[PDB]
């Protein structure tokens, strides 16, 4: 049974270690969000395959370019994550996170997610960034910015209600498999 | 007030669990390779300084200080910043070990072979030496974050957790600076202040130095150094014509441009710092 390192990336407004935690855990949204997602390893089954899944938060090193890259060495498959609802997050695929992958790590793959999809129809949000006259990222443009970097998939979902979750770590094992 | 409980709650756990895996880390891995009685691959023995850094070294600083620390800190979350400020002095040897983990990295994935593999399957350890080694990275780059939550409900005026948030952007800080000036080639002397790229320059107390980043014969990225200037000329200009920031008995030939608006605002406080130190 093959060993997989995944490697979650991406603003800190995006949501990696909530994704993270809903995905790997029962019951999720707590009275309380914890801060810190410890390195996990689990057995997955992908189309009737075993896999032992690894998974590793980069949660605070955001600002941090030289540390970053300690965690990137080994990887199997990356998770660029950018919140639908923050169109910064989203131009910083193209212009941080892509580069800086894609420099360290030549021909590993990479999922394009796009998250926080609950919240894209959601009004208020929706009002606050017209006002600074903006837009929540569309699939179209999402798709667009997966072909523009190359990535293997792109994947919407929402840590909150878990739509979409399951995917994206199914593809992000199909990828290396 | 009960998401304050959580909160600190969390880093007292979180803490716990981070000296837990710097333990099992030595009493495995490490201890298979200075005591353990497999074969050793010849490009990795007597090596264990290089692979695991000066992991015991922070493992004796959370386990006989820090966590004892915050521990009486428990119910004080309000007041658990001046931890932070007080042994701030310690937190320096992160920037030790963040330099050392390429070359920790590089002797494992080019000599070590399957040897730390066959460890984990023998001792059925959940985590790898990689997830062992990269933990005091991610560490010293979480405390910010409990610190900011801890910030957030908190009210102006009652704290120290702002001085202790201060100190904890400081050492990922230095430690990334510091990752970078290994990087310089071409170029004692003071304090790194700034590392920045401007049209890669880094800022001392008393000295001030340009380079551009080029790729080795090897293919090694690094910094050229070029040129060099000492604390006098200073040129504050914020604004161009609808542009990012640019900035510089004076002329026009000195030209230095930031990306952002928050990143010119740094160097400027930061370079008269040392301007006004150095007379």
């Amino acid at each position: 049974m093959q060993a997989i390192k995944c490697v979650v990336v991406g603003d800190g407004a995006v949501g990696k270690t909530c994704l993270l935690i809903s995905y790997t855990t029962n019951a999720f949204p707590g009275e309380y969000i914890p801060t810190v997602f410890d390195n996990y390893s689990a057995n997955v089954m992908v189309d009737g395959k075993p896999v032992n899944l690894g998974l590793w938060d980069t949660a605070g090193q955001e600002d941090y370019d030289r540390l970053r890259p300690l965690s990137y060495p080994q990887t199997d498959v990356f998770l660029i994550c950018f919140s639908l609802v923050s169109p910064a997050s989203f131009e910083n695929v193209r212009a941080k996170w892509y580069p800086e992958v894609r420099h360290h790590c030549p021909n590993t793959p990479i999922i394009l997610v796009g998250t926080k999809l609950d919240l894209r129809d959601d009004k208020d949000t929706i009002e606050k960034l017209k006002e600074k006259k903006l837009t929540p990222i569309t699939y179209p443009q999402g798709l667009a910015m997966a072909k523009e970097i190359g990535a293997v998939k792109y994947l919407e979902c929402s840590a909150l209600t878990q739509r979409g979750l399951k995917t994206v770590f199914d593809e992000a094992i199909r990828a290396v498999l | 007030a009960r998401r304050k409980e959580f909160i600190m709650a969390e880093l007292i756990q979180t803490e716990k669990a981070y000296v837990r895996d710097l333990r099992e880390c030595m009493d495995t891995y490490l201890w298979e390779m200075t005591s353990g009685v497999e074969e050793i691959p010849p490009g990795i023995v007597n090596k264990e300084l290089i692979i695991f850094g000066n992991m015991q070294e922070i493992y004796e600083f959370h386990n006989n200080i820090f966590l004892k620390e915050l521990e009486k800190y428990e119910q004080l979350p309000e007041d658990v910043g001046h931890c932070f400020v007080t042994w701030a002095d310690k937190f320096q040897m992160y920037v030790t070990y963040c330099k050392n983990k390429p070359d920790s990295t590089q002797l494992i994935l080019e000599h070590a072979g399957s040897y730390f593999d066959e460890i984990q399957q023998r001792h059925g350890l959940a985590n790898s030496i990689s997830s062992y080694l990269i933990k005091p990275v991610q560490r010293i780059t979480k405390y910010q974050l409990l610190l900011k939550e801890l910030l957030t409900c908190c009210e102006e005026g009652k704290g120290e957790i702002k001085d202790g948030l201060e100190v904890m952007l400081s050492v990922p800080k230095r430690a990334n600076d510091a990752m970078h000036l290994s990087m310089l080639e071409g170029f004692s002397q003071g304090e790194l202040i700034l590392q920045e790229s401007f049209q890669h320059l880094f800022l001392f107390e008393m000295s001030l130095v340009f380079s551009k980043e080029v790729k080795d014969s090897s293919g090694r990225s690094k910094y050229l150094y070029k040129s060099k200037l000492f604390t006098s000329e200073l040129g504050v200009t914020e604004h161009v014509e609808g542009d990012p920031c640019k900035f510089a008995t004076s002329d026009n030939k000195i030209v230095l441009k930031a990306s952002s608006i928050e990143n010119k605002q740094d160097w400027i406080k930061h370079i008269r710092e040392v301007i006004q130190e150095r007379t």
